[PDB]
């Protein structure tokens, strides 16, 4: 998300 | 003979608690309740994972700050990962429920044993990453190396299977083997076709790096090909599976535009094996159609065809607005190129002779  | 589906409500409950994806644990099972295929299922319920079977691959510094930082609030943690308080039981309760699953396989209680809870894929022995804490798919590897003198890993997530195959880089008695999108800034940037392992450990990591848009229809005909290959190389004696869902047209990470039915028809080549074989989730971000996904693969697994229409059940209005089993794939390009498959191809099957 950030990141992955 | 029947297959195990690790469950109980407690279980249940701790899943539906991680925060990227909230109440899911919920949703698969019920939806898996709705369509009545628990009955034809063995339950049983997991054990939570003691630090000593969790430091069968984490290192004993690692699970000393988990434990710290879920008792008060650093090895990967604080972004994709927060240091948030209970993390150590969370990842003690999924790491246990594939230690289960593993057990079940070892005592010959079932040729299946389905924990759509783990697949948490990218977690390293010293590392948090990518929303896994603890990698309990490497956990139930060492389980099933407890009796299967080789076990075949084969990881159908959309990301990248880099702490499993991280974890078994140099050995060549697990062959580790993922499909996943590759592409610059990509989490988590590992995985070209050109990664097959390290010293007795080369050439078993098999790495299919796919772009945008593949459909059920190429990516069957990919992921056939290479396990075709593997199964003739490698001669596994157990299989540990990953599945997840964010690979299925409408997930949140837009990037592949897969079905069930292609995911299904993989599943499906893999259990004509007949080889104990552990099933395992992962990602999977749109969450009713990962409820959808993995009931459908429960009923491939149990060899029954299920009704279009959703069953009504709690969460009927997530199904919303056309209440149907199937998924239509988006209108997006495919952007992989036939002759680069054809590359990617022939590399693996030259690596596998
Ligand atoms: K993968
Ligand atoms: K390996
Ligand atoms: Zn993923």
């Amino acid at each position: 998300f950030f990141x992955x | 003979l029947v297959p195990v589906y690790i469950y109980s409500p407690e279980y249940v409950s701790m899943c539906d608690s991680l925060a990227k994806i909230p109440k899911r644990a919920s949703m698969v099972h019920s939806l898996i309740e709705a369509y009545a295929l628990h009955k034809q299922m063995r339950i049983v319920k997991p054990k939570v994972a003691s630090m000593e079977e969790m430091a069968t691959f984490h290192t004993d510094a690692y699970l000393q700050h988990l434990q710290k930082v879920s008792q008060e609030g650093e090895y990967g943690l604080g972004y994709d990962c927060p240091a948030t308080e209970g993390i150590f039981d969370y990842a003690a309760a999924i790491g246990g429920a594939t230690i289960t699953a593993a057990q079940c396989l070892i005592d010959g209680m079932c040729k299946v044993a389905i924990n759509w809870s783990g697949g948490w894929h990218h977690a390293k022995k010293d590392e948090a990453s990518g929303f896994c804490y603890l990698n309990d798919a490497v956990l139930g590897i060492l389980r099933l190396r407890r009796k299967f003198e080789r076990i075949l890993y084969v990881d159908l997530d959309l990301h990248h299977g880099d702490g499993v195959e991280d974890a078994f880089s140099f050995t060549s008695k697990v062959m580790t083997v993922s499909l996943h999108k590759f592409s610059p800034g990509f989490f988590p940037g590992t995985g070209d076709v050109s990664d097959v392992g390290l010293g007795k450990g080369r050439y078993y990591s098999v790495n299919v790096p796919i772009q945008d848009g593949i459909q059920d229809e190429k990516y069957y005909q990919i992921c056939e090909s290479v396990l075709k290959e593997v199964y003739q190389a490698f001669n596994p004696k157990a299989v540990v599976l990953q599945l997840g869902a964010d690979t299925i047209a409408g997930d949140p990470m837009c990037s592949f535009n897969m079905t069930p039915v292609g995911i299904g028809k993989c599943l499906k080549y893999i259990l004509q094996w007949q080889l104990a074989t552990l099933i395992l989730g992962g990602g999977g971000y749109n969450l009713a159609n990962t409820a959808r996904c993995w009931t459908y693969l429960t009923g491939v697994i149990l060899g029954k065809t299920l009704s279009s229409e959703i069953p009504d059940h709690e969460f009927f209005t997530a199904y919303g607005p056309d209440y149907v089993l199937e998924i239509t794939p988006s209108c997006r390009p495919d952007r992989n190129e036939p002759h680069r498959i054809q590359q990617i191809l022939n590399y693996i099957k030259g690596n596998l002779k």
